[PDB]
C-alpha cells in the first residue's frame, strides 16, 4: 500500500 | 580534534535541507481548514500534521544515505518515526512565556487549551509539553538540531526496517557528526550529547502514548472522516 | 383531482428534511480549505462537495422508505447517485446573471473560471453549466424541486441495488405525487413532467463523464490526497 | 468497506 508515500518518496 | 570535510558536509546538506522544508513564515497556515476554538480543533490541526508529514518526507530525502535505502525502508522508517519527527521540528516554533507553538499570528498561536480540543488527552499532551520544554531549554543550534532530527529518523530500531544494518551505519555516522560538533563547535556542552541521546528516549514514550490514541481516533468514521489521506495512511497500520 | 393526505405528507416530509440539509446562508463554507483564486481550487472544493454529500447523506435518511432499505442499498444508492444529487441540490445557488454559484459571497462565488482549477475539464463543466439552465429555467417549486431530487436518489437503476422492487416501488410512489403536484398546484405547468425526468436523464450523461474524470484524479496520489476520506470512499469504487 | 457511509447512515 502507501500509495502517497510512494509518490512523495519518489523524487 | 575538529570536524572533517565529509563531516561538515553532512551538516551544511542536512541544515540546508531543513531551510528547504521549514516555512519560517508560517504562510501555508492560512491554507489550512480554519482553527475553531468536541474535537473542534482537528480539523486545522490535522492539516498541519498532514502539511508537517510532507516537509518530513522532503527533508528526509535530502538526508545523505537516505535516497539509496529501499522504498520498503524508507517508508518503514517515515511510518515509525514521523510522529516524533514533528514533534521534534514543532519546537522551532514553541514558546516559553505563553507556553504555546506561535506560529506566525494570534491565529495560529496553539496554547495548553486548543491543543486538547483535537482528540488528545493530557496523558500526552503532559509529556509532550514537558519535552518541547527540556528540549527547548537545551537551547541548541541548528545543526544539533537538524542533526537530531536526521539522527532520530534513521533509527533503525523501528517495526517495518529491513536492512537494519545500512541503516544503523548512517546514523552512527550521524550520532559522530554531532557528538563531534558538540565537542569543537560548541561552549559549555560537555554533558549535552547525553540529554540529546536523552531526548530521541523521551520521544519513544511520546510516540507510544500517541499511537494508542490515535488508534482510538482512527476507529471513529466521524473523527477518522476529518483526517487526511496521508495522515491516515502513515499513522494507518497497513503493512 | 387533488393530492391525498399520504401525498402531500410525502412532500411535508420531503421538504422540511431539504430545509434541514440545506442551510441558504452558506455559513458552513467558512469551515472549508480557503479557495484559491494545477488545481488550485480542489482542495476547497473538495471540502464543498465531501460537505454535500453529508447532507446529501442527512437528506436521504429523511426520505420515508429510504430508512427501510439495506445498508447495502442505501450505500449502492447513495454512491451511485450522490453526485448528481450535489449537481442538483447546488443549483438552488446557481445564477443566470453571472452564470455561477454564488454560496453567501464574492469569495464563495465560483465562476466557470475557478470551476475549471478543480482538475475537472470542459467535457464535463459545459453539460454541467448547461444541465444548471436549463433547469434552472424550469423555475421549479422547493416541492418539484424537493421530489426531484428524492425521486433521482430512489432509482432502482444503480449498480448494486439488490432489492430494485421495493426501491421501484418508492420512486413510483414519489413519481406520482410530484406528477400530480405539477397537475393540482402548478399552473402552466403541463409539459414540465416530462422536461423534469428529460433532467434526471441529462444526470446519467454528466454521472457518467464525472466518473471517467475523477477515476482519472484519484489515480494520482499528489490529488487523491487531496481530497478527503468521505470522497475517496463514495466516488471510488470499493464493491 | 465504506466505514464512514456506514456510521452516518446509522441514525
Ligand atoms: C502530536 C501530533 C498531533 C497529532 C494529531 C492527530 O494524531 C493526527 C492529525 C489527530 C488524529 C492532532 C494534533 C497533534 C498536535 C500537533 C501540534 O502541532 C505543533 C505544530 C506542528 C508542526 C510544526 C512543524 O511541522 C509546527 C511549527 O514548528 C507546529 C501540537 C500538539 C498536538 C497534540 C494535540
Ligand atoms: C461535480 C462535482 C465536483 C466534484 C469534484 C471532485 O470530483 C471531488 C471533490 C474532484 C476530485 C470537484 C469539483 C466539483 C464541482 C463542484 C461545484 O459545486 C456546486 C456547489 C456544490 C454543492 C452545493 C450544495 O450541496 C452548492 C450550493 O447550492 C454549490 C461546481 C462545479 C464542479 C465541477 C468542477
Amino acid at each position: 500500500r502507501h500509495k502517497i508515500l510512494h509518490r512523495l518518496l519518489q523524487e | 580534534h575538529m570536524l572533517s570535510d565529509e563531516q561538515m558536509q553532512i551538516i551544511n546538506s542536512l541544515v540546508e535541507a531543513h531551510h528547504k522544508t521549514y516555512d519560517d513564515s508560517y504562510s501555508d497556515f492560512v491554507r489550512f481548514r480554519p482553527p475553531v476554538r468536541r474535537l473542534s480543533m482537528l480539523p486545522h490541526l490535522a492539516d498541519l500534521v498532514s502539511y508537517s508529514i510532507q516537509k518530513v518526507i522532503g527533508f528526509a530525502k535530502m538526508i545523505p544515505g537516505f535516497r539509496d535505502l529501499t522504498a520498503e525502508d524508507q517508508i518503514a522508517l517515515l511510518k515509525s518515526s514521523a510522529i516524533e519527527i514533528i514533534m521534534l521540528r514543532s519546537n522551532q516554533s514553541f514558546s516559553l512565556e505563553d507556553m504555546s507553538w506561535s506560529c506566525g499570528g494570534p491565529d495560529f498561536k496553539y496554547c495548553i487549551n486548543d491543543v486538547t480540543k483535537a482528540g488528545h488527552t493530557l496523558e500526552l499532551l503532559e509529556p509532550l509539553v514537558k519535552f518541547q520544554v527540556g528540549l527547548k531549554k537545551l537551547k541548541l543550534h541548528e545543526e544539533e538540531h537538524v542533526l537530531l532530527m536526521a539522527i532520530c529518523l534513521l533509527s533503525p530500531d523501528r517495526p517495518g526496517v529491513q536492512d537494519h544494518v545500512r541503516i544503523e551505519a548512517l546514523q552512527d555516522r550521524l550520532c559522530d557528526v554531532l557528538q563531534a560538533y558538540i565537542r569543537i563547535q560548541h561552549p559549555g556542552g560537555r554533558l549535552l550529547y547525553a540529554k540529546m541521546i536523552q531526548k530521541l528516549a523521551d520521544l519513544r514514550s511520546l510516540n507510544e502514548e500517541h499511537s494508542k490514541q490515535y488508534r482510538s481516533l482512527s476507529f471513529q468514521p466521524e473523527h477518522s472522516m476529518q483526517l487526511t489521506p496521508l495522515v491516515l495512511e502513515v499513522f494507518g497500520s497497513e503493512v
